[PDB]
RNA sequence: ACCCACUCCCGACCCGGGGAGGUAGUGACGAAAAAUAACAAUACAGGACUCUUUCGAGGCCCUGUAAUUGGAAUGAGUCCACUUUAAAUCCUUUAACGAGGAUCCAUUGGAGGGCAAGUCUGGUGCCAGCAGCCGCGGUAAUUCCAGCUCCAAUAGCGUAUAUUAAAGUUGCUGCAGUUAAAAAGCUCGUAGUUGGAUCUCUCUCGGCCGAAGCGUUUACUUUGAAAAAAUUAGAGUGUUCAAAGCAGGCCGCCUGGAUACCGCAGCUAGGAAUAAUGGAAUAGGACCGCGGUUCUAUUUUGUUGGUUUUCGGAACUGAGGCCAUGAUUAAGAGGGACGGCCGGGGGCAUUCGUAUUGCGCCGCUAGAGGUGAAAUUCUUGGACCGGCGCAAGACGGACCAGAGCGAAAGCAUUUGCCAAGAAUGUUUUCAUUAAUCAAGAACGAAAGUCGGAGGUUCGAAGACGAUCAGAUACCGUCGUAGUUCCGACCAUAAACGAUGCCGACCGGCGAUGCGGCGGCGUUAUUCCCAUGACCCGCCGGGCAGCUUCCGGGAAACCAAAGUCUUUGGGUUCCGGGGGGAGUAUGGUUGCAAAGCUGAAACUUAAAGGAAUUGACGGAAGGGCACCACC
């Protein structure tokens, strides 16, 4: 059966800029799928989404500009402390110019280098580059 | 796709977007609710209780209506069946199988269709005890099994 | 596929030892019958009495007679053919002598031509078989 | 393909998918307001009526279960409500 | 071997003792430093640099045969004396002597490739030998035995063995399972693993704070505390440098002997995303006041005393008011209903069809059978053939399809009964009930084993006849077990899609089976709506097909075998060079045959997979020739 939609989510999206589409539909939708939507926003890798509410769960509509590599889901979400975040990113993004790690701490969700800022760890969601 | 069958169907109801009722609709919901109860009278399940009064009396959702669910609703009066309707209906289906199957000692889609039969009314047994609708010691029985239908 | 959730440590790790058992050379230093079998009992080399010079025919494709010894080693009494490497170097060796012996140079397994010998002389009568044959020193009477 | 807007379908690709593969599931079924050939009075029908609707009103049958839609009786006419 | 001189210990002890310990001896375990020459002049192979016109010139710079010269500098040694030390030795310091083959003489391994450096010379001649591997050697050996030369490291360098990296060849990161080794024959199912949306601190005490709970509990994350030294990382510090050491620096002073790190579990205080968990649905509810029931601590009160109440505290409670009184959603999750269907799905009974074999009768009959050719074989005690009937068992042709059904083995004459089932339909119902599965279960082709019944055909074995050099076979004749049914065992197949199951995404096209939704127009009918048969589409679940630069793959090929170094959706089984070997042994199941589990010794450099060229073929097609034919 369907287990962590955000797995999903990110396989539909990845599949949809391999193949040049301008907008992938994601079903279902989840506020940690919109989190993680939104930090991909603000670094200018997805574009502007909408939320379609549908009363059971709702749907996403994703605008999607050429610039995402990859995206994907790092299951199990493993905790990581802040001095293991540097060999998390080693492993996963492909330098240290670009690339972002997408974790889950008690300040909220957002990428790694926030949270070298606000000095808090958490749980490993994804990537995106 | 199909707990206990190859088969990946795709058919099921849709309830619209809309929970609001319907204008042309003039049954008050104390008028859903004596319908409910005398059909539970003459005997009938929730299912056939929403069939019929989907197809004769023109109500969509009765929990729409009344703002509650027609099993709620029954034993909210006490006029509830002592076990969930369908467990019911997989003892019987088990009690029937078990019957054609003692006289036809030859038939073995029997015997495998009732173990499939038998692993389904196990499963939603220990689901119905986890959530204390069925008392802790309730098992099922062959010998019983016709009995409790 | 592998399972991968945050629960399966004990599953994984007993996984992954039944399968190492499967490695050939884990289970051969990890068994114990290799280090039984073995006529060193896991020693680098041992020490014998030579039983007799043999000379063992070399595998089909060349044609050559290589000269060995049956050695009778002290420590268990096992008997083991060993190689004399160069030439004129069985000369060296007598009959009932004490000769130190070595490994052949692939864990056990026969090396090149010579067929079912793992074992080489390195010392006759405590005194090299290099220095004998480069002539440092000569055989004690 | 690519640039297909997902945000706008347009109504007749919507009613020609699945119903539960639009964007907002919406059932293909309705409700009729039946009336009898002789009966003055109409009575309210789901379109896939899986049981032998009676006139409340009279010992008529309406309608007759089927695969899919329920079949009304001959004469029997019918309006789609709302 | 020497000594309690140092570090410390013991005793009654400032005093004695200590093979603890220290100091030497042996010591290529191992680690640090570091000689085996430097320079000048010649002479030049000489070279660059330089003008000139080639020589030449260019005498600036470099290298080397330099058994050419030349003086300089030294420590390895020998050895006084100090210094060292408990006494010494060593090191350090200093006299004297101490270098031209500076003979005061560097070795260990190699020179085909891997892998740096000679297809130079002599010897041997598949011998001797080398060779970790591939290989070299059979009279011209780049590989052996040597000479010369060369190169790698160098006071060190080979060899054997354990182990680490190489090994993404154990794979958590991060491997594989169609054909290379590999997915259980199929389904159910306990444990395990994983699991869909959803919900933005105050009332009392003490001096506005300090206190008190408890917000359901955590996991997680950050902080704080507690955590031996040595080792590791690391700060300072010229041991002459360095490995070290914890010392040292200034003209009595000055200054170190830091810091980090220390899983896990256990303490501590912030955060509340993520992930579990609970809070009212017999109201066995919250809050306000009420009233009760009971027991009880003290107020009473200069005091005594007297005293039961009051107050306070509880438990047990009954009527009230109030809560906007309390149930998130109904998953393109899953059960269960309901409706019309659908299908070689299964069981029981029943029915039909020829054919085969045999029997009875009738006709004419000399052959009939078998084969490449024959023979074995049945035949005037009528064989074979033709006709009419009877019987016994087996089997359901053509229709029959890259069609359907079943979990898989498997399933096809008619009809009836019985219980099943997928898909479709659905504004029904429950409300997470789910996915995959150690243990444990059901089924499981054929063959085979015990009992019965029946035994037509076919037919292992067997007996013959042929063929062949031989035939214990292929061909033929007969023919036992078996093949058939019932009841018990067996649980194995190339049980195959040689491709686990669940879920999502990713191209087209035409068909086809089932269900539903539409639409002209033809047919059953003759007119009525129907409902069937076609025709044109749509949706959903299936068996598939074609196509495609989706992308993969060693490729064949695959729309999955794709969405994989841009490596993580969940989960079961299982592989790790080829043999030995699915063998031995032990266990377990079985009447048995056998099934399941399942090694090692030893042996070996390949075995293997896809694909390309040839060669070959007793495979298929063409074409040619009077050294073919007609
Ligand atoms: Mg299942
Ligand atoms: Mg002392
Ligand atoms: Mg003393
Ligand atoms: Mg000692
Ligand atoms: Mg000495
Ligand atoms: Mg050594
Ligand atoms: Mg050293
Ligand atoms: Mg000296
Ligand atoms: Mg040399
Ligand atoms: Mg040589
Ligand atoms: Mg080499
Ligand atoms: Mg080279
Ligand atoms: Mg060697
Ligand atoms: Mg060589
Ligand atoms: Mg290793
Ligand atoms: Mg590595
Ligand atoms: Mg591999
Ligand atoms: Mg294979
Ligand atoms: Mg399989
Ligand atoms: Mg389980
Ligand atoms: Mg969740
Ligand atoms: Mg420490
Ligand atoms: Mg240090
Ligand atoms: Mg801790
Ligand atoms: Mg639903
Ligand atoms: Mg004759
Ligand atoms: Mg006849
Ligand atoms: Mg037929
Ligand atoms: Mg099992
Ligand atoms: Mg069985
Ligand atoms: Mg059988
Ligand atoms: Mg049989
Ligand atoms: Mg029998
Ligand atoms: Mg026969
Ligand atoms: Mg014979
Ligand atoms: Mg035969
Ligand atoms: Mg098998
Ligand atoms: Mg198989
Ligand atoms: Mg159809
Ligand atoms: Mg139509
Ligand atoms: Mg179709
Ligand atoms: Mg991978
Ligand atoms: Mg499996
Ligand atoms: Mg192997
Ligand atoms: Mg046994
Ligand atoms: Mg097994
Ligand atoms: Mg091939």
């Amino acid at each position: 059966v369907r287990m962590n939609v955000l797995a999903d989510a990110l396989k539909s999206i990845n599949n949809a800029e391999k193949r040049g589409k301008r907008q992938v539909l994601i079903r279902p939708c989840s506020k940690v799928i919109v989190r993680f939507l939104t930090v991909m926003m603000k670094h200018g890798y997805i574009g502007e989404f909408e939320i379609i509410d549908d009363h059971r769960a709702g749907k996403i509509v994703v605008n999607l500009t050429g610039r995402l590599n990859k995206c994907g889901v790092i299951s199990p979400r493993f905790d990581v402390q802040l001095k293991d975040l540097e060999k998390w990113q080693n492993n996963l993004l492909p330098s240290r110019q670009f690339g972002f790690i997408v974790l889950t701490t008690s300040a909220g969700i957002m990428d790694h280098e926030e949270a070298r800022r606000k000095h808090t760890g958490g749980k490993i969601l994804g990537f995106f580059f | 796709g199909r707990m206990h069958a190859p088969g990946k169907g795709l058919s099921q109801s849709a309830l619209p977007y809309r929970r609001s009722v319907p204008t042309w609709l003039k049954l008050t919901s104390d008028d859903v609710k004596e319908q409910i109860y005398k059909l539970a009278k003459k005997g009938l399940t929730p299912s056939q209780i929403g069939v019929i009064l989907r197809d004769s009396h023109g109500v969509a959702q009765v929990r729409f209506v009344t703002g509650n669910k027609i099993l709620r609703i029954l034993k909210s009066k006490g006029l509830a069946p002592d076990l969930p309707e369908d467990l019911y209906h997989l003892i019987k289906k088990a009690v029937a199988v078990r019957k054609h199957l003692e006289r036809n000692r030859k038939d073995k889609d029997a015997k495998f269709r009732l173990i499939l039969i038998e692993s389904r009314i196990h499963r939603l047994a220990r689901y119905y005890k986890t959530k204390r609708v069925l008392p802790p010691n309730w098992k099922y029985e062959s010998s019983t099994a016709s009995a409790l239908v | 596929g592998k399972c991968r959730g945050l629960r399966t440590a004990r599953k994984l790790r007993s996984h992954r030892r039944d399968q190492k058992w499967h490695d050939k050379q884990y289970k051969k230093a990890h068994l114990g019958t290799a280090l039984k079998a073995n006529p060193f009992g896991g020693a680098s080399h041992a020490k014998g009495i030579v039983l007799e010079k043999v000379g063992v025919e070399a595998k089909q494709p060349n044609s050559a007679i290589r000269k060995c010894v049956r050695v009778q080693l002290i420590k268990n009494g096992k008997k083991i053919t060993a190689f004399v490497p160069n030439d004129g170097c069985l000369n060296f060796i007598e009959e009932n002598d004490e000769v130190l012996v070595a490994g052949f140079g692939r864990k056990g397994h026969a090396v090149g031509d010579i067929p079912g010998v793992r074992f080489k002389v390195v010392k006759v009568a405590n005194v090299s078989l290099l220095a004998l044959y480069k002539g440092k020193k000569e055989r004690p009477r | 393909p690519l640039a297909k807007d997902l945000l706008h379908p347009s109504p007749e690709e919507e009613k020609r998918k699945h119903k539960k593969k639009r964007l907002v599931q919406s059932p293909n079924s309705y409700f009729m307001d039946v009336k009898c050939p002789g009966c003055y009075k109409i009575t309210t029908v789901f379109s896939h009526a899986q049981t032998v609707v009676l006139c409340v009103g009279c010992s008529t049958v309406l309608c007759q279960p089927t695969g899919g839609k329920a079949r009304l009786t001959e004469g029997c006419s019918f309006r789609r409500k709302q």
